[PDB]
């Protein structure tokens, strides 16, 4: 007899993708810094988010990437902004008999989802598709996390006379007091 | 009829990379092809060939109509598959990625005897943990019941409570209440208040203090 | 075979671990050919000597200032020439007979007596002291005779002309000469001979020329080889090459257009002659493509005939065509890098593993350099280096190396403006003696060592640390933030036990704030979280003067500020970190100061001085209960500080001791000291004399400038007085006796912060980069290790800045307060740090024990990637903390105190009395 | 060209007239009844209309053999099922039945720390205790390890059965002394997997 034994209830605060299907194609919930919100076919850096309790069942969601928060409009568009907000940006999270996490704005009755179908929400009827999400737990090494961008590009005195190449002079910056 | 090489029939629903469904969930794994002619498709799993013997539960069998069904999926079915069907000319094939997740429509479960009855002498440090789990984000707040006017109780019959602790954007840790150098007044029934989507719980705990030791 | 090498790009394009190619120090296989070149043109001289007769140079540079007539006099001087070489403990010399020379009136006609006795008393020299020769039989010196009547190399009559001058010098010096260079790089000798018109030949016809004249080149060089195969091999052994000049390109945007351009530059450059002699005898097909008119065809006869035409590859990697002599066009808009190792690796594979033999290498230094060329020696050192991991790491079979112009000569279209010599020669000078540059020294260590033996100065040192060592990690700029995470909410709610447990807030009646502890903060406790994982005994942090008082003056003071470092300093106690606390840090925007203060002079008011005093006594009352190692100055910027503000900041320092001296070291026994940024200053050549003193006066104006009035005389360092002095600055102030006095012995330990070493040389190579306020050059050595920020690993610094610190301050107790590098990338540069880290600590291992040096503390640098950014030892990602590689090595140090060997142990230790630390007084 | 009074095409094939299909599991329900010309079908439950928008999860409905699928059922679809087909003249009515047993979407969870420490002696026997939140009674073992070779923390397996009962629940281990020691677990599963949790028992 095999013993297993994985503990349940691990993600309390833990980095997790917010996953949606549709019986034609599977997203990751990601957001972007320019505030644009999409679906990542497969578990990005960008769609790594963390969720967080303020109420007894009010949840935001920020991602560590875009240091935004998921807000939201009247229209029912999401979008990611860098200020906090508790009208709007902020979802009454909720789980579906089945087993399916709904995210909804408490004041403005219109679910999140990955879609353009934004519909109100009511207690038991099918749900906009793109809607439905389930969590998954970030398996992404967070070394990737870190920004890879200081790249260095050399043109100035790149010519066909470099008298040091390998650049053993390197002249230390020192300032020289002139009366 | 020409040798032409095995193709999916319908491109248009194969871009499903990842699939992921509560546990209990029948996922769909079809992929219609070709061939010269369409050949037998034998599905394996990370390698090993998979059917029905290596999981009880069900298994459909839809060979005419090109498709794998999964009945009641299990924990133990993570893993990417393959829509391995060879032909005489052509080798196709396209992953199907599974993740099974466990859910819990639950109100939060805390430890039982987390907090506990432990007791501190005056002067030290003691240290108050409640361990919460629920896979649905939980608030965890910490309370002291006070005796404001007359007992503890309100005006209908509620305890008093004071906040100690909250789960703020930014504050971790908040499973863990410190208490050092407690004095007359750091005694009392500390609750440990958990509640997400589903519903509240709280575990309580009595924290009493020895002048002597 | 072609595109063979194509792949070269790939494997060098992941970054070498820095523990094998660190440590590397290689030793060349037996039987290496060390070898030293010459030509006939830059060194012999003597352009009408004994009837000698005109190459095409002699009419170049005269074109009928800057001539070859007389370059280096080598003609004239044999003995002076061979005694170099015995002297330079060289095997083979690499010279160049001079076709004018042996044959001035007509290669049909008869040969030059005295022209030839030259050359015959050249190899006498050669074969008596053992050195071999390797003679050239063209070195871009063709006869003018051939030039004005065939039209030069553009012919096909000069193959025969060529044949008939090769079986002279075969028959002639053949029993002594072994190795045979038949055209030296014919790429400089066609594209710029005629192509171009930059060379010996004035002609700048067009590139149809120049694909004619190599074409010619090829088969001038296959008529020599087969005459040399059939008819004086047999009887006489020796080898037969040609000399292929290449450079190496690097990729724009690492694509595979850029990988294949790559490929397409170096066949257009390299392959143009090495794969008609060396493969099947056609042209690369890159080039047979693109260029297929201009570009002259092969018959089927002559392919076959080029075919195997090189004994071995001779290569020539130098400043003649690496950025100076290469077409542009050539490039295919790449870049181009001085990279050798790679270029050797693109040859074996390429070439199907040749035996390479490196006929000219070296770099050039200005040509007003004397016998001081340090930019030429490293240079060698590199390249010496990169075939020695060639053949090592690469599996090339190079057989030889050959250190270019053996001394200063006419260097080809540059003149005399510059030198690639390893002897000094006075042009000027009636005589012209062979006098040994820095690089002749180097290059006969390098030859008597033949390679790079691993040497005793670097072999790890197994060893514990003492007792209570300060094992710690530094933060300079700490995360603080005063929120009241704990017991911050006071009101009263009720609470819904069995209805709906929520609560119902109650309006009227609150509660009172309890004692604020130090368990409300947020932040502190996950950070000493990470340093109890860490298992550092010490914690090293600054304070800030602009948050504790942010107008300066004592008037206001920010409590919550105070309270948050009292705090961190409280808890890291509670948990057995002592802390380590630094009352000033100049990385700031406002120089550290409250902008009230940095608004006037910032340091120039002596106000300033003053008001840091009572700032220091501030910090000593508040978080003096816990704190007991204060750092009054955080390594201040020595370079970029005025003489004035370094003047008050020593007159600050000497304030805050005095005040924690006085006041309040007796009811709290701490310690409190300044903090140096102690960078090791290294002349760059190690037997040059005006290099040392130069390397002590830097360290005067880097360390000596702050440490001198504390740790040593009171007094600016003697060495910064007489510089400035003479050099009419007198800009540095004097000291008062009563000023002396004050900062005479304001220290209760040497804390010095390392991070890498600087090698300086007197002479000024170039005044761009010339510090010409220190006479200084600053350069470094291009085989140490480097972080993506170029910051040089050079373990043993720290152990010679540790020794100059003792030997210039006496025996202090002695703080590494703040010693690690940085990694640019994610973990492509950690397996760096930990090179870094345990090398390091070695060598101040090596200090301590070797030296008897009283160290009692060593602090790596920066405790998280967030605080102090790509220095930390914790990875800081998706605001959360992960632990490097190079902390989980550095924890096992601390563990074991040091690097014990393999049966050694040392008893717990209590009370143990390294005067260091706070003993019972 | 006749009257339309046609028939179904498969009449074995189609009722089944009971389904107790598991919660979560994929189902459909066909009511092809051919003819020509094509007639219309309708399908409704509990006597109201029936949409694919006021049923959870979603359904969809087929033209090949004109049937409804429920993929992911739920069950909150407990009731009737009538499909009612229409010709131009004339109906056909059939009837289906639906009954959906609860099964959750989790392996049955207990509260942490249960089974608590086991530390007593003769006169105050061991009452552990460990309570398991499911909807139905689930699968609840203890599976005392049996001491060979310390055999509480290895690997390939360590099938130690020890059966007392299955069905919160306590257990009364009568007369603890210093004799059977050792790490306990709750053995809790159902179909769905099985789970167990222990802490430093530690006993005497
Ligand atoms: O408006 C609005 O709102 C909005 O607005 C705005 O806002 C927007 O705009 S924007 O721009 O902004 O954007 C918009 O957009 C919108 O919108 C939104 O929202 C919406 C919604 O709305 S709401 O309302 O909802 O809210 C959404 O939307 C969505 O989506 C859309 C889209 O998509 O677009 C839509 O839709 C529509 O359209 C579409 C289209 O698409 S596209 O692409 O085009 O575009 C679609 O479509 C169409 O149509 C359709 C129809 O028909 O209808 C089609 O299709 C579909 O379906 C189909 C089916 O077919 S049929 O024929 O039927 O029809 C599919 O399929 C396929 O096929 C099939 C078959 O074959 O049949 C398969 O199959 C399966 O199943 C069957 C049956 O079963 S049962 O049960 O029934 O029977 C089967 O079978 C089985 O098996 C067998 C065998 O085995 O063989 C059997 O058995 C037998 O035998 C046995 C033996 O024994 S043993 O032993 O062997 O076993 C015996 O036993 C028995 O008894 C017997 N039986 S019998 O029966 O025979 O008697 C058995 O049994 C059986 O059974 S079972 O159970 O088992 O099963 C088979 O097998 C199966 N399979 S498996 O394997 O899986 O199972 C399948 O299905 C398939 O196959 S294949 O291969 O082919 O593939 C298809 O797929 C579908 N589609 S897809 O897509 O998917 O493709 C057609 O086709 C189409 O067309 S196309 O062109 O495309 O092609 C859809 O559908 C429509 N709809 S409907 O209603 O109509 O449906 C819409 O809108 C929606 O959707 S829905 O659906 O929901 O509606 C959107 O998105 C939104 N947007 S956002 O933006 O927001 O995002
Ligand atoms: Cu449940
Ligand atoms: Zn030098």
């Amino acid at each position: 007899y095999p013993n297993a034994s994985p503990l349940l209830g691990s993600s309390w605060g833990g980095l997790i993708h917010l996953y949606t299907a549709t019986a034609r194609n599977s997203y990751h919930l990601q957001i972007h810094k320019n505030g644009h919100v999409d679906g990542a076919p497969h578990q990005t850096i960008y769609s790594a988010l963390m969720i967080r309790s303020e109420d007894a069942g009010f949840v935001v969601i920020t991602g560590v990437m875009s240091r935004r928060y998921l807000c939201m409009d009247f229209r029912g568009n999401i979008f990611g902004s860098h200020y906090f907000d508790p009208e709007n940006c902020r979802f009454q999270h909720q789980t579906l008999e089945n087993g399916y996490d709904v995210y909804h704005s408490p004041q403005y009755h219109f679910l999140v989802s990955l879609g353009r179908a934004k519909r109100a929400f009511l207690p038991g009827m099918n749900p906009p598709p793109y809607s439905q999400f389930l969590s998954r737990r970030n398996e992404i090494p967070l070394i990737h996390f870190n920004t890879p961008i200081p790249r260095q590009h050399t043109q100035s005195a790149e010519d066909d006379s470099e008298r040091d190449p390998l650049n053993v002079l390197k002249p230390r910056a020192r300032m020289t007091p002139a009366p | 009829y020409p040798q032409q090489a095995p193709y999916w029939t319908h491109p248009q629903r194969m871009e499903k990379k990842l699939h992921a469904v509560p546990a209990g969930n029948t996922v769909k794994f079809r992929c219609p092809a070709a061939g010269n002619p369409t050949p037998t498709i034998r599905w394996l799993k990370d390698g090993q060939a998979f059917h029905g013997e290596n999981r009880i539960g069900g298994i459909r069998l839809r060979h005419q109509h090109w498709s794998l069904v999964m009945e009641s999926v299990v924990p133990s079915d993570r893993g990417t598959y393959t829509c391995l069907v060879e032909n005489a000319v052509g080798s196709i094939r396209y992953n199907y990625l599974l993740d099974v997740l466990e859910r819990s429509p639950h109100r939060p479960i805390l430890q039982a005897g987390l907090p506990a009855n432990t007791t501190a002498v005056v002067g030290s440090d003691v240290e108050l943990l409640c361990k919460v789990y629920s896979d649905a984000q939980p608030h965890i707040q910490w309370l002291k019941h006070i005796v404001i006017n007359g007992s503890s109780f309100g005006a209908d019959g509620f305890p008093y409570v004071q906040v100690l602790k909250t789960a703020d954007i930014n504050s971790s840790e908040v499973e863990v209440l410190y208490l050092r150098n407690v004095s007359a007044e750091d005694a009392g029934e500390y609750t440990c208040l958990a509640g997400n989507s589903i519903g509240l719980s709280y575990q309580s705990a009595w924290l009493t203090v020895l002048p002597e030791e | 075979e072609p595109g063979d090498g194509a792949q070269t790009w790939a494997r060098f394009s992941r970054p070498p671990a820095p523990e094998a190619a660190g440590l590397f120090q290689g030793t060349f296989p037996d039987g290496f050919l060390w070898a030293v070149g010459s030509a006939a043109y830059q060194t012999e001289g003597g352009w009408q000597q004994h009837g000698k007769g005109a190459s095409i140079w002699d009419t170049f540079t005269h074109h009928p200032p800057a001539t070859g007539d007389v370059a280096s006099d080598s003609y004239n001087n044999v003995f002076r020439d061979t005694e170099a070489l015995r002297e330079l403990g060289v095997t083979h010399y690499r010279f160049s007979i001079s076709w004018a020379r042996v044959l001035p009136n007509g290669s049909a006609g008869v040969p030059n007596r005295e022209g030839l006795r030259y050359y015959r008393r050249l190899l006498e020299r050669l074969r008596e002291l053992g050195v071999q020769p390797v003679v050239t039989l063209y070195h871009w010196d063709l006869p003018q005779r051939l030039q004005d009547a065939y039209g030069g190399w553009a012919n096909r009559a000069l193959a025969d002309h060529f044949r008939d001058y090769a079986e002279l010098c075969f028959r002639h010096f053949g029993g002594q000469v072994k190795y045979w260079i038949t055209i030296d790089n014919p790429y400089v000798v066609a594209w710029h001979g005629y192509a171009t018109g930059r060379l010996a030949p004035g002609i700048r016809g067009s590139p149809r020329l120049g694909y004619l004249v190599a074409h010619n080149l090829l088969l001038a060089h296959a008529k020599v080889w087969h005459l040399y195969n059939t008819s004086f091999r047999p009887t006489q052994g020796g080898q037969v090459s040609i000399a292929l000049s290449s450079h190496w390109i690097n990729p724009r945007r690492m694509t595979d257009h850029s990988i294949k351009e790559c490929q397409k530059s170096l066949d257009f450059v390299l392959g143009w002659f090495a794969k008609p002699v060396f493969i099947d005898g056609d042209y690369p097909e890159s080039m047979k493509n693109n260029l297929s008119s201009i570009l002259p065809d092969f018959t089927e006869s002559e392919k076959k005939f080029i075919k195997g035409t090189a004994d071995f590859f001779a290569l020539c990697f130098g400043p003649t065509l690496s950025f100076q002599l290469l077409d542009p066009h050539m490039k295919f808009r790449q870049l181009e890098s001085p990279n050798l190792r790679q270029l050797l690796s693109w040859i074996d594979l390429e070439f199907n593993h040749p035996q390479i033999f490196i006929v000219e290498n070296g770099w050039f230094v200005s040509g007003t350099t004397k016998r001081d060329d340090a930019k030429y020696m490293y240079y060698l050192k590199k390249f010496i280096m990169e075939t020695l991991k060639a053949i090592k790491l690469d599996g090339v079979d190079v057989i030889g190396y050959t250190a270019w112009s053996l001394m200063d000569g006419f260097e080809w279209h540059r003149g005399y403006s510059i030198r690639r010599g390893l002897f000094y020669v006075d042009f000027l000078s009636q005589d012209k003696m062979l006098l040994p540059k820095s690089s002749a020294l180097f290059y006969q260590k390098l030859i008597e060592k033949n390679g790079f033996p691993p040497l005793p100065e670097n072999q790890p040192l197994e060893g514990t640390f003492p007792c209570d060592f300060a094992w710690g990690v530094v933060d300079n700029y700490i995360q603080v933030d005063t929120t009241l995470s704990q017991f911050t909410d006071l009101n009263v709610y009720l609470w819904d036990v069995h209805h709906s447990k929520r609560l119902i807030k109650v309006d009227g009646v609150v509660t009172k704030k309890r004692k604020s502890y130090c368990v409300d903060f947020a932040a502190i406790q996950p950070q000493i979280a990470l340093l109890q994982e860490m298992h550092v005994t010490h914690f090293r942090f600054s304070l800030d003067w602009a948050l504790i008082l942010p107008l300066g003056n004592q008037s206001q003071v920010n409590h919550t500020i105070l309270q948050y470092y009292r705090c961190m300093a409280s808890e890291l106690v509670r948990v057995n970190i002592t802390p380590v606390v630094a009352l000033w840090q100049p990385m700031a925007p406002n120089q550290g100061l409250p902008r009230l203060l940095a608004r006037q002079g910032a340091w120039e008011n002596p106000y300033t001085a003053l008001a840091f005093a009572e700032y220091a006594r501030l910090c000593f009352q508040e978080l003096g209960h816990h704190v007991k190692l204060w750092i009054t100055m955080n390594e201040p910027y020595t370079r970029n500080m005025t003489y004035s503000a370094g003047h008050n900041l020593l007159k600050a320092h000497a304030l805050a001791w005095h005040v924690y001296n006085e006041k309040f070291r007796h009811a709290q026994n701490g310690k409190i000291s300044i903090a140096l940024q102690a960078d090791w200053i290294e002349p760059a050549c190690p037997f040059s004399q005006k290099d040392k003193e130069v390397a002590e006066r830097v360290l005067e104006f880097d360390i000596g400038w702050l440490a001198e009035p504390i740790f040593g005389s009171g007094d600016y360092p003697w060495v910064m007085r007489d510089w400035l002095n003479q050099r009419n600055n007198f800009l540095l102030p004097y000291f008062t006796e009563d000023e002396k006095k004050l900062i005479q012995g304001t220290f209760d330990f040497l804390a010095l912060s390392h991070y890498t070493t600087i090698l300086v040389d007197s002479e000024k190579e170039d005044p761009i980069k010339y510090n010409d306020y220190l006479e200084v050059q600053e350069m470094t050595d291009i085989t140490w290790l480097n972080s993506p920020s170029q910051v040089a690993v050079v373990p043993w610094g720290l152990r010679k800045v540790l020794n100059w610190l003792k030997f210039k301050y006496g025996d202090l107790p002695m703080y590494i307060i703040s010693n690690g590098i940085d990694d640019g990338l994610h973990a492509e540069d950690d397996q760096l740090r930990v090179y870094y880290m345990q090398n390091y600590i070695n060598e101040a291992l090596k200090a301590h024990i070797l030296d008897g040096i009283n160290l009692c503390g060593y602090f790596a640098y920066s405790f998280n990637d967030r605080t102090a950014p790509r220095f930390g030892l914790y990875r800081y990602a998706a605001d959360q903390f992960e632990p490097k590689a190079s902390m989980k090595h550095y924890r096992k140090i601390i563990d074991s105190n040091g690097f014990p060997g393999p049966e050694t142990l040392e008893r717990f230790c209590p009370e143990e009395f390294t005067v260091c630390t706070e003993c019972s007084f």
